[PDB]
């Protein structure tokens, strides 16, 4: 038996502010963090330069970390960061399988789907399967490899660039890169 | 500790609830889902009071059932409100009381944690690293699935961080290690039940040890 969960959480919330431990505007200052500022967009911004920038892709598939502050993106849940290319034959996907780990100021908050039971079950056993089901159907010539994020190390897919998209602008490839493709479950699509 | 939110591998669950690039909607669902986070944050950064493996072991402590059952935003809500009673900063009566009804909290620790081990090994990349067979009753960031595994080294970072076994109880010997990314072929983890390629599990140092 339990109260109404909106209920419980600002029980927490009235008990810790009522004793003063809470700073003024620090939920508040949370919200618009996590809503406005940890966004794919940013994720997006960093595959775009690296698909039109050799040196800075060699630099974000190296030291990821270094590459994420240039743009000054290191953030909680973000700050030792590791890029994982996607090539002709090979296909990378990011879970984690024990609660949510994410690359929150570059990726955003995961997605209710990323913390699913289901996806933490499968997709490290079965994920061609799940990609597949999820509408992404990866070529029998290709292997899948799951990143299972288990300590520190966040990770972002980079993923191949898609035919079509020669010559765009960075904001043009930007908009092209979406979450589900920096989470790895999704390929860049180029309209018609 | 081997709860049932170590999920990878586990079998009989149904479709992911997402096709690629459908809208998620807003960030937050209800008006109060940023409080866990939020108050987390209160918690590690302002108060002290515990660090983020304490959030991760205290969720993992929920009843088995309660964690089925429970949406994720709602786990943390528990876990959270959970080790401010653990610490004696909040009561359980104060909160039931503010709440209105019922506020079940997570069960408490069966174990006290483990230090960091004394005795680890330094790995370079592409050197065979074997999970040490272990079972750790407390808190651990080593899925099930790769105990006793053999993979090769991917990368070890250039940082390092407190062993989540000691941190993850409050412990004070939680010293500091690098972790590894180690690749393992599908087949090692799940023999000929997979469709996969590879999975790389990143690993603290003392998780490893050289393999035979
Ligand atoms: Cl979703
Ligand atoms: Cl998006
Ligand atoms: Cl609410
Ligand atoms: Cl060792
Ligand atoms: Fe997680
Ligand atoms: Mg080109
Ligand atoms: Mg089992």
């Amino acid at each position: 038996a339990q109260a109404p969960v909106s209920d419980r959480a600002w029980a927490l919330f009235r008990a810790l502010d009522g004793k003063g431990l809470v700073p003024d505007g620090y939920v508040e200052g949370w919200k618009k963090t996590f809503e406005e500022d940890f966004s794919p967009r940013r994720g997006a911004e960093l595959v775009a330069r690296a698909w039109t920038d050799p040196e800075f892709r060699q630099l974000l598939l190296t030291d990821g970390t270094a590459a994420v502050a240039q743009y000054g993106y290191l953030g909680p849940q973000g700050e030792y960061i590791v890029a994982v290319e996607d090539t002709p034959t090979l296909k990378n996907v990011i879970v984690c399988s024990l609660c949510s780990c994410t690359a929150w100021p570059i990726l955003g908050l995961p997605p209710t789907w990323y913390k699913s039971f289901e996806y933490r079950a499968r997709v490290v056993r079965e994920p061609r399967k799940v990609l597949s089901e999820m509408g992404t159907e990866i070529a029998s010539d290709i292997e899948i490899r799951v990143y299972d994020t288990t300590a520190e190390t966040r990770y972002m897919v980079l993923p191949q660039r898609p035919a079509g998209t020669e010559g765009w602008s960075q904001e043009q490839l930007q908009e092209i890169v979406t979450k589900d493709c920096l989470i790895g479950v999704a390929i860049p699509q180029v309209p018609t | 500790m081997d709860g049932v939110h170590d999920l990878a591998g586990v079998q009989g669950f149904g479709k992911v609830p997402h096709t690629v690039n459908a809208d998620i909607g807003p960030t937050f669902h209800a008006e109060w889902e940023h409080l866990p986070y939020s108050l987390m944050f209160a918690g590690v950064a302002e108060l002290g009071a515990f660090s983020v493996d304490e959030v991760k072991y205290v969720v993992e402590r929920m009843e088995p059932r309660h964690y089925m059952m429970t949406p994720y935003y709602e786990r943390y809500v528990i876990g959270v409100a959970t080790l401010m009673v653990e610490k004696g900063i909040l009561t359980q009566d104060e909160l039931e009381s503010l709440a209105g009804g019922p506020f079940p909290l997570s069960r408490p620790s069966e174990s006290e944690g483990r230090p960091a081990p004394v005795e680890t090994t330094t790995f370079e990349v592409g050197q065979r690293v074997r999970v040490r067979d272990e079972y750790v009753p407390g808190h651990i960031r080593m899925p099930a699935y790769c105990r006793g595994r053999v993979g090769t080294i991917s990368h070890r970072t250039t940082e390092k961080w407190p062993f989540p076994d000691a941190i993850g109880h409050g412990r004070n010997d939680a010293g500091e290690e690098p972790t590894y990314h180690v690749k393992f072929a599908a087949e090692e983890l799940f023999g000929s039940d997979t469709d996969g390629g590879s999975v790389v599990v990143d690993l603290f140092e003392g998780y490893l040890e050289p393999a035979a």
